[PDB]
């Protein structure tokens, strides 16, 4: 039984951590590239 | 499944053709676009010069030498007094742009070498100083090496990026390596990146444009010794507002 | 100097107190017999022991420590931080607090790391200094100024070594330095008065060291060679005092040719040999020259 | 994001040729090019990675890492080399005999310019103390030694020496546990 | 009711990758492990296509690897004294609000460009010998423009619009939550730029990388007093980040800094990576070899 | 509804036929199992090398005197040298493996005494040693008497099972006692039992397995006097993962 | 329709990435197979140690010389005394399996010359000897000569393999060229050929793995002079029966 994440105040950001949300998008920093490129491809053919 | 060598780039009437081509980095997988009515402030129409601005400019042509430290180019600056884009950064207060940086460096299939072309968002240059008083002037950089014009700046501590951060990691950034028995070009299509919908083409520069020779030119005797490296941007989605006497600096 | 030993287990020194400022005194030995050692068990010496509560290390502990009055939480013994016990080539122990390191140069992680297994991995790099911390980093580096973070009780640094846990090796954040010096297979001595010690010398000699010190004070007349420390039990290991110019011996010491207390010679020109045989390695030695223009 | 290994930290590299695995036409056969411990967390190479510098502000990781090998060497520069990780228990192997027992790679020079080596997740635990050292060598990863299958063989008029980048990262399945403090940078006096 | 949303309040554990289990491969065009560093992107490669691979259901959790809970904790961002005794009889003290002046929360915070997120600010005031006498203090956010107190009886003080927290030291730390203030969309650690207009030619240059959309004012704190107390107070600020939203990753800082708002680093260059002795020693001893 | 006196263990090659056998412990009702998906951490393929590691390994015999105390082995450590299971625990880092203990000890109807069989997880060995400092050697139990090899060790002090733990109750492990009126043999089916789900054979042992007399060794004038005690140990479900060069030690 | 260049072969933790390879030679249409029950003979199970001893073992490296004559290996002789198959070769009476020969020789495009890697079952050596009686020792290979090792036999007479067969028939055997203007490898995947089941992997060598210089190494000065030659070999559908005392030959 839980009783959290509850917020006391009429101001929005006086609630607690937003720790509900994890997503994980490695995709715009590990293959920032135009042409997507298969793994079992030689990038550069 | 996989790049191809070739490749055209169309902006305008510039046109850049490349044969040896690693791929194009899609800086953080966003496209540049023109600012949405949502994240839009300013209230005046933003002129969207298409064609006369959104175009390859050729600024600068460096010549790689084997103890070569490397070069930096701020977006903004690097085209603030080239072209109509200039005159519409001088003429109007706020800016703002994707562009397509695109690093040429041909040489021979027997010379060797290695650049690091990456697009910094918010390149602040540091200065390398002893510990002094903040009354000192070395503590902070002059505005040559802050905004390096289109001439660029010759790194001075490359392996810190000039900015007190480990080189190694700025593959970090939206990078591409310039290979010499890999590739001769490296692109990199760059967003309009900034905590404001626009902002000031004089004052601001949103993207540094580092080229850094990771393994060093050698070649042997007899090679071609003058090996250039080239910096041809476009900008991309291009808008100005706030049109007013145009201001240099 | 006192201590001629990396644990101070050649102490003989008069100092019955834990620290000479803010310590506690130390039981005599020939009253300590709730402990394991006494003079009742060790009755002739036996560690410098006897009827005295001055510090000793009979133990072959890290430091030389004593019996102190079990008072405080069951605390019935403690290290003495006699300042005159620094080894000659220990350059003391120093605080290590971050990045900017004492010894900024290379750095060694090893699980068999001795005093003299840091201090050969420095000088096999030409550094001037080697030191060891936590009992298993070893660094180097020829910082004039590896005090940059003060100095420390010598009792801080008291970590055994994890290759010889007889041998002090620094502590958290403690770092022990050492002259990289000390144990080398010979070496150029120009200097008034330096103790040479015997090759990998906080360890046993390795066997088969062939080893050639020259000792050449350029103007002095006469060098004192003393030996505070002779530990060369056996045959073949010999350590002989060959002249300079002629290259001719002069004294020769080994298991039965204990050295005397000052074989002095007229010559500014020594070259301290040693000789090591394949097997029955022992503690080794330390020389001591002074010159006397 | 693969960010550049500082495998050449020796003594007298400075500046970007630390980031340089230098290697060159060899006179003799099997011989080491390089060498390097995969612990990320630990004083070494993995210091100028970004995975090695978010994994100290961690005190357990786990899962596979990742060194893509970049050869920036002369388009007729070819040669083979043999990429090996030796799991824990082992010290650095002394022949290319004894690491090819090993996790390892034959990495052929040629129009692709990288090959990935995945430090597999070999641990009995399920994660890995950053902290390495002392007793913390229980949580050694291993050693990855570059090895010259075959030479390193060039044309005439052709140099002979080149350079191999390492980039190192985390695989897919990295994962982190118990933020705690770095011990990369230290302060002595509130920044004025 | 709304009980639903009281029961998905824990949280929940997001796994890290499983391991498929994988086979041998022997033949052409399959590559999985050459790659192209060149494109700019990281290499593909999958454990299951460079060794044989068994099936691991991984069941290790990645969530505290957020943005979240990586800067949701209360870090040192500001010490001040508020001197009232020997030369300085203040009994005040208006302290410019950085978030930059400790390395700690100050590198954590440079990974990354822009942040936006709010803050929950705790001060945990004492005197010098670390007690905490019933005192009652004074801590009033000034923001920008907002006239600063220049003694401990002055009238802005008064705070009919300023926020002010009155609490003696006796009390628990003082913690409030301060909600993302800036004129900018986000916070802005790195700004290459000028916040004015001009030429930029001084020899000191200070206003380089100076964005005043990150200037969030000041804090005036003061004994509650009528004349001096004799009793310097040290006043340790410390902000827990929340509701953080992070942009463009950054390098972490690996040259110690020199100042607080200017990246500057020593002429002597401190790298990355420690030094060893070759390129080829590593100081792993390992085991015994079986047969060497 | 009883157990019957003869049995036979068949695993690999090996077969041990006892025909006076009081039961066959499994060790807190868990057979030897394989790591299961869930509980795996190590993602290389394990080598499963069934029968040519999974067999009986005759490894030790014990002359059991009348004043003899007891003599213990650790598992692992019994047999990292020994067959294809010393080399694959060579070889490999990681290992998960059971049991099936088997103690042999016949004597005739007229010789009397009893052991006790305890198959100990975690069997720390402890040092007796007089009140001294922690920088003295007799406080830590040398590698000898950690790790007793093939041979085992004499235990010096079996009434606190050299572990400061009362002998008495080291019936909470698994265990049997040959009893000579009763039976010959003891026969310990172990899982494997660790906090991980693979673990190195070379440092970590994962069971003791103690052989203590509690009834001395009685008979008359007449009978043989040598009457021995062996020990057959055979892995069950053995498990290597990280190849790499063979480690000894 | 066509036979890629790139190719990579990944066999237990080992992986071999070749970038100018021919295409694949499988020995007589046949993959390694493990021995059907049909085909049997020996009763005890055999242990199939997949990941331990079907890897890749690069085991020597030759330096190819303009005069060099070739080399010759017997494929279990080769790993005999290698990894976690020589110790399963060792301690096993009965071995079967197949393998993956793996030839490399990379040179420059400057450099030229053809080996002829080919995998001869039943390698017969034969001696070079003058017309001598039966007694003479000339007339048959000593022990270096028939089982090589891991080392490798340089060819004496490599015209005729060693054997009195020409070498010009040499390729009715499963073979590939390294053709330097051509390929850097050469792959011949041989499965198990005997009129056995199974066999002794120290006696008997089921095949010859020849590398012979057809074509000189030739090249200019200035051009690497040492051109290597490594063999690496993977055993494929290792079963190994008949366990006991480990015997190295
Ligand atoms: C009653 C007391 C309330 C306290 C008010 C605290 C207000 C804090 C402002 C928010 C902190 C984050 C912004 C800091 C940015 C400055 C750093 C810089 O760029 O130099
Ligand atoms: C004061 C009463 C608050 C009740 C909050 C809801 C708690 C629901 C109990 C079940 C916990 C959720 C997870 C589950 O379904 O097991
Ligand atoms: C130490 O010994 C000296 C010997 O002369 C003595 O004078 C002194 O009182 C002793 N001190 C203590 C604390 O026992
Ligand atoms: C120990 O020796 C000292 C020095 O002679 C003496 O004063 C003391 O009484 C002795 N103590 C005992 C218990 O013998």
């Amino acid at each position: 039984i839980n009783f959290t994440n509850i917020n006391y105040y009429k101001d929005s950001y006086a609630a607690s951590a937003s720790r509900q949300d994890f997503a994980q998008d490695p995709a715009k920093f590990t293959r920032p590239v135009l042409d997507a490129i298969r793994e079992a491809a030689a990038p550069l053919q | 499944g996989y790049s191809d060598r070739v490749a055209q780039l169309t902006v305008g009437n510039s046109t850049i053709t490349t044969q040896e081509a690693a791929n194009i980095v899609l800086s953080y997988g966003e496209w540049p676009e023109y600012c949405p009515s949502t994240d839009a402030t300013a209230v005046d129409k933003p002129t969207r010069p298409d064609v006369s601005v959104n175009r390859f400019y050729t600024l600068s042509t460096k010549s790689w030498k084997t103890e070569s430290t490397g070069w930096y180019w701020k977006f903004p600056d690097v085209l603030n007094d080239t072209g109509v884009f200039g005159q519409n950064a001088q003429f109007h207060y706020l800016y703002r742009s994707g562009f397509c940086m695109h690093v040429q460096c041909n040489a021979s299939k027997f010379h060797q070498g290695a650049l690091l072309v990456a697009a910094i968002p918010e390149f602040v240059i540091a200065a390398s100083s002893p510990a002094t008083k903040p009354n000192s002037q070395g503590l902070y950089p002059d505005f040559a090496h802050t905004n390096p014009g289109k001439d660029g700046q010759e790194f001075r501590d490359p392996y810190v990026l000039d900015a007190g951060i480990p080189l190694s990691q700025a593959l970090i950034f939206p990078h591409q390596w310039i290979n010499l028995r890999t590739n001769n070009c490296a692109t990199i299509i760059m967003p309009y990146i900034n905590a404001l919908p626009f902002d000031s083409a004089l004052n601001h520069s949103n993207f540094g444009l580092v080229v850094i020779p990771i393994s060093p030119l050698k070649y042997c005797n007899g090679a071609t010794t003058e090996v250039p490296i080239t910096l041809t941007i476009a900008p991309l989605n291009s808008e100005f507002s706030g049109l007013r006497q145009a201001i240099k600096q | 100097p006192e201590c001629f030993t990396a644990n101070g287990a050649d102490y003989r020194g008069t100092q019955n107190w834990t620290a000479l400022q803010g310590g506690k005194p130390c039981l005599f030995w020939n009253e300590t017999f709730q402990h394991p050692y006494n003079t009742l068990k060790y009755p002739n010496g036996e560690g410098g022991l006897g009827e005295h509560n001055y510090c000793r290390n009979p133990d072959g502990d890290v430091s030389p420590w004593c019996y102190v009055a079990e008072h405080e939480d069951g605390v019935y013994w403690k290290y003495c931080e006699i300042p005159a016990c620094q080894m000659p080539g220990n350059l003391g122990c120093y605080k290590d607090h971050g990045n900017p390191p004492p010894l900024t140069g290379t750095s060694k992680t090893s699980n068999k790391l001795t005093i003299q297994t840091c201090i050969s991995f420095c000088r096999s790099q030409r550094f001037k200094f080697a030191g060891m911390e936590s009992g298993y980093a070893c660094f180097c580096g020829n910082n004039p100024d590896y005090w940059k973070y003060g100095e420390a009780a010598s009792t801080e640094c008291n970590s055994v070594c994890f290759g010889d846990h007889t041998q002090p090796c620094g502590g958290d954040g403690r770092i022990i330095l050492f002259d990289t010096l000390v144990g080398a297979c010979g070496g150029n001595y120009s200097a008034m008065s330096s103790v040479v010690y015997s090759p990998d010398f906080p360890d046993t000699y390795a066997t088969g060291r062939v080893c050639y010190w020259t000792i050449r004070v350029p103007g002095a007349s006469h060098i004192h060679f003393s030996f505070p420390l002779f530990d060369i039990r056996d045959s073949a290991d010999m350590v002989e005092l060959l002249d300079g110019y002629t290259h001719r011996v002069l004294a020769r010491f080994h298991g039965r040719s204990r050295p005397p207390l000052s074989f002095n010679v007229s010559l500014d020109f020594v070259i301290l040999y040693f000789f090591s045989d394949r097997i029955n390695q022992a503690q080794g030695f330390a020389v001591l020259y002074q010159a006397v223009k | 994001v693969e960010t550049i290994l500082e495998v050449n930290n020796t003594t007298g590299t400075t500046g970007v040729s630390r980031l340089l695995i230098p290697v060159r036409a060899q006179n003799n056969v099997d011989q080491l090019c390089a060498s390097f411990q995969v612990d990320p967390g630990r004083n070494g190479p993995w210091q100028s990675t970004m995975v090695g510098q978010i994994c100290r502000y961690y005190t357990q990781w786990s899962g596979s890492l990742k060194v893509t090998f970049m050869f920036t060497g002369s388009f007729m520069a070819t040669g083979k080399m043999l990429i090996a990780y030796t799991p824990p228990g082992s010290a650095q192997p002394t022949t290319r005999e004894a690491a090819m027992l090993g996790t390892h790679i034959v990495w052929d020079f040629g129009l692709q310019s990288s090959v990935t080596l995945v430090i597999p997740w070999i641990s009995n635990t399920h994660f890995r103390a950053v902290k390495t050292g002392g007793v913390y060598d229980y949580y050694a990863t291993g050693i990855v030694t570059i090895w010259y299958q075959t030479n390193f063989v060039v044309p005439p008029d052709t140099p002979t020496e080149a350079n191999i980048i390492a980039l190192g990262a985390a695989q897919k399945n990295f994962t982190l546990k118990l933020c705690k403090d770095t011990d990369e940078i230290q302060q002595t006096a509130e920044y004025q | 009711s709304a009980v639903s949303a009281l029961a998905d309040t824990t949280i929940s554990r997001v796994t890290a990758a499983n391991t498929a289990a994988s086979t041998h491969s022997l033949g052409t065009g399959r590559v999985p492990a050459l790659q192209a560093a060149e494109t700019g992107a990281s290499s593909n490669s999958s454990d299951e296509n460079l060794i044989e691979t068994r099936c691991v259901m991984n069941r290790n959790g990645v969530n505290e690897a957020s943005v979240e809970h990586f800067y949701s904790r209360a870090g040192l961002v500001g010490v001040v004294e508020v001197k009232d005794s020997g030369t300085s009889l203040d009994g005040y003290t208006v302290w410019p609000i950085d978030v930059m002046g400790f390395v700690q929360q100050r590198r954590k915070l440079e990974l990354s460009t822009y942040m936006r997120f709010d803050a929950e600010f705790t001060f945990v005031s004492n005197l010098n010998n670390s007690t905490t006498p019933g005192m009652l203090l004074q801590y009033m956010y000034v923001p920008p423009g907002a006239p600063k107190p220049d003694s401990r009886k002055s009238y802005q003080w008064q705070t009919a619009t300023n926020p002010s927290v009155f609490a003696k030291l006796s009390d628990p730390p003082p913690q409030v939550s301060v909600p993302f203030m800036s004129p900018a969309t986000a916070y802005q650690w790195f700004y290459d730029g000028y916040p004015t207009f001009g030429e930029h030619k001084q020899a000191t240059n200070l206003q380089y990388g100076q964005c005043p959309n990150n200037m969030m004012g000041h804090f005036a704190i003061r004994t509650v007093s009528e004349s001096t107390t004799g009793k310097n107070i040290h006043v340790r600020v410390y902000m827990r980040i929340k509701h953080v939203r992070a942009w463009v990753p950054r390098p972490l800082r690996s040259q110690a800094y020199m100042v607080k708002n200017y990246p500057t680093y020593s002429q002597t260059i401190t790298n990355t990576a420690t030094d060893r002795a070759s390129i080829t020693t590593t100081d792993y001893e390992g085991g015994v070899p079986a047969s060497p």
